[PDB]
């Protein structure tokens, strides 16, 4: 007899349907089909079914609808009885993994020979929810990255200019962005881009 | 079993109900795509495209009303909008018919996501509902004008449900 | 009513001459984004020849009579005639419904309430089949059921297409128990 899962967590892409996983458990040699119930206070969604590949994880079929507490939970169901898991609610909007700004460009200027200025293109979610950004720039030659202090960049911006790299050598940059609160998921790593100084 | 009340909180359900509203109000967002498919994409075909007079409830009405009647009014308003945004869906074409043409699948996408918003706004105002407690043919050139001139007074009543909303930030 | 002719089937390629009756002054007639001069008749109403006329899309090019106060306009369909269907092919699996498959072939141009109705009839029995509104796209090559009847198994049928411009038809013989 199989029992009751648990570790559920949900997670939502950009303009995407939102997909939600558990733990296994103990294994009991009997086939299990796993299903969980996603529903509004008033609106009863569809059911997922635990393919043979991943049964897991699944991706639901209806379209995502934002600052709506929606409550999930597993029920887990085999030949010998059925047990449901814990029940949670939560605003879809909390679980938002953004991409990451693309077109990163490094312009220097002829005027100061230490300073760059940064410039990308933030996506879609700018308009939803405000954002902020991590960036990191080290040496041509320095392995190891350093990091601007978030203070700096915790508001949605498009422009950023890096200071004290005196003499004439070459900077790789990248960014990442997330919800300003904190709450969700880290966006991946834009693509490096570089950048000389002025001499 | 299923909760009556979506939520228990006043402050983050007012705070969903003001971004629904915000996000909602969006022309560029519901109106152009219609005016794009529908080929009126030209400057004065686009200057037609006005709201005609009672359509729907004015601001004036929107202020004066309280804290039920408007939710209950609200709430009927959306059940005629998702009627006649039904009837719309069906007259729109198909997405191998927009391929075919050269349009933009974009404009369907945003109708198919703006119709569950109108579910979920619906749903929301339940919730806060619950917390509180206390033409027989008409012409194929006609029909076009006259769902352009629907979504724009749809546009403008969102206006004034989201400015109503903002109006009234925090009360017990 | 104001503009004639109204929401009316025509050929891609051949003639049409519109016409516009009002008392008032009109100023410009557009056929979508292209403009048109126009040829002045006895009184206010104007009307505009179009020749060799483009392949119109599904809501129509929509010819419009602009005015100093409102506008008018009608929409035209320019269409084609149907295809034959090709690649018919029917065979049996249970030996008990006979499924007949076929290619659409050339695009018609036309939807809506307007599409080619395609209907199977026998020839020994004079049993046929309609398709109704459902319409599968060709990604998955059109199909058909067809009950098989007791005591025969020589088949010979005839498919017919018909939309508001032309129809089209194609004859097929097989034997129902080589194509198991
Ligand atoms: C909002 O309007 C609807 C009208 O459609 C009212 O009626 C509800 O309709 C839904 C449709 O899914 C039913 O599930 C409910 O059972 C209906 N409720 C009642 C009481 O008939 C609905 O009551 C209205 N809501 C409020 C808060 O007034
Ligand atoms: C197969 O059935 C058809 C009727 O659907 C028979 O009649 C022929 O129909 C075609 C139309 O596609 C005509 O061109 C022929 O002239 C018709 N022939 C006759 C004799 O009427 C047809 O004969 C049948 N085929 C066989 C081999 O019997
Ligand atoms: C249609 O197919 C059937 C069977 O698939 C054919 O019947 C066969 O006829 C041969 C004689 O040539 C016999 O030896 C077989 O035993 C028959 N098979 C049966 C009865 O199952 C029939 O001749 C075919 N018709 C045509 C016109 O070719
Ligand atoms: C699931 O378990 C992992 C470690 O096994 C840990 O992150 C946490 O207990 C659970 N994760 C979440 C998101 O609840
Ligand atoms: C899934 O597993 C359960 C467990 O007994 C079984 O009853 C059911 O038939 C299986 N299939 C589906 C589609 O639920
Ligand atoms: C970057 O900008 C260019 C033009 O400014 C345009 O292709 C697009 O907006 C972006 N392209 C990529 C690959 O990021
Ligand atoms: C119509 O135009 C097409 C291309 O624009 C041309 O190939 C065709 O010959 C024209 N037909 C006539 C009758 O002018």
């Amino acid at each position: 007899p199989p029992e009751k899962p648990k570790n559920l967590s949900c997670i939502v892409n950009e303009g995407k349907k939102m997909r939600c996983e558990w733990d296994g458990g103990r294994e009991t040699h009997l086939e299990t089909n796993f299903t969980l119930k996603s529903e509004w206070a008033t609106h009863k969604f569809a059911d997922c079914k635990a393919k043979r590949d991943t049964p897991t994880s699944c991706t639901v079929d209806y379209s995502t609808v934002y600052f709506v507490n929606i409550e999930v939970w597993v029920e887990a169901e085999n030949a010998l009885g059925k047990v449901t898991s814990d029940h949670i609610n939560f605003d879809p909007v909390y679980k938002v993994k953004p991409n990451p700004p693309h077109n990163l460009s490094v312009i220097n200027s002829e005027e100061l020979s230490s300073i760059l200025k940064l410039t990308w293109t933030n996506p879609s979610i700018k308009s939803v929810i405000i954002l902020k950004y991590n960036i990191q720039y080290r040496t041509k030659d320095a392995s190891t990255w350093s990091q601007i202090p978030p203070e700096d960049t915790a508001s949605t911006r498009s422009s950023f200019t890096v200071q004290d790299l005196k003499p004439f050598t070459e900077y790789v940059f990248r960014i990442r962005c997330m919800k300003e609160d904190g709450k969700g998921y880290w966006s991946d790593w834009s693509e490096e881009a570089s950048g000389i100084t002025y001499e | 079993a299923a909760i009556g009340s979506c939520s228990k909180e006043y402050r983050v359900l007012l705070g969903q109900l003001q971004k629904q509203t915000d996000l909602m109000q969006d022309t560029s967002r519901l109106l152009d795509p219609y005016i794009r498919i529908q080929g009126l994409d030209v400057p004065k075909l686009r200057e037609h495209c006005r709201e005609r007079p009672g359509a729907f409830p004015s601001e004036e009405t929107l202020r004066g009303l309280g804290r039920r009647g408007f939710l209950q009014t609200l709430n009927a308003t959306l059940g005629c909008v998702l009627h006649r945004l039904a009837d719309l869906e069906q007259r729109l074409p198909k997405a191998q018919d927009l391929e075919r043409s050269g349009l933009n699948i974009e404009d369907l996408e945003k109708l198919q996501m703006a119709r569950p918003n109108i579910l979920g706004l619906r749903n929301n105002i339940y919730c806060m509902a619950q917390l509180l407690d206390n033409t027989p043919a008409s012409d194929a050139f006609q029909r076009k004008l006259e769902g352009c001139r629907f979504l724009h007074g749809y546009h403008r009543f969102m206006h004034s449900v989201g400015r109503v909303f903002s109006k009234w930030g925090e009360s017990p | 009513t104001k503009v004639f002719p109204q929401d009316k089937v025509i050929l891609v390629g051949s003639d049409i001459t519109f016409c516009c009756v009002s008392q008032e002054k009109v100023l410009s007639a557009l056929i979508g984004h292209t403009n048109c001069p126009l040829i002045h008749l006895d009184g206010e109403n104007v009307a505009i020849k179009i020749r060799n006329i483009s392949v119109s899309a599904s809501s129509g090019t929509n010819v419009v009579f602009t005015t100093e106060d409102n506008i008018f306009g009608t929409v035209i369909f320019a269409g084609y005639p149907p295809d034959t269907p090709q690649q018919l092919n029917c065979e049996t699996h249970d030996l008990k419904e006979i499924i007949c498959s076929w290619n659409p072939g050339r695009v018609t141009a036309l939807v809506g309430p307007r599409a080619t109705s395609y209907t199977l009839v026998e020839s020994f029995s004079g049993k046929y089949v309609r398709l109704k509104r459902a319409e599968a796209p060709t990604n998955e090559s059109y199909q058909l059921l067809f009950q098989m009847l007791p005591n025969q198994e020589i088949y010979n049928f005839t498919l017919n297409a018909h939309n508001p411009l032309g129809r089209s038809q194609s004859t097929i013989l097989v034997n129902i128990t080589e194509k198991v």
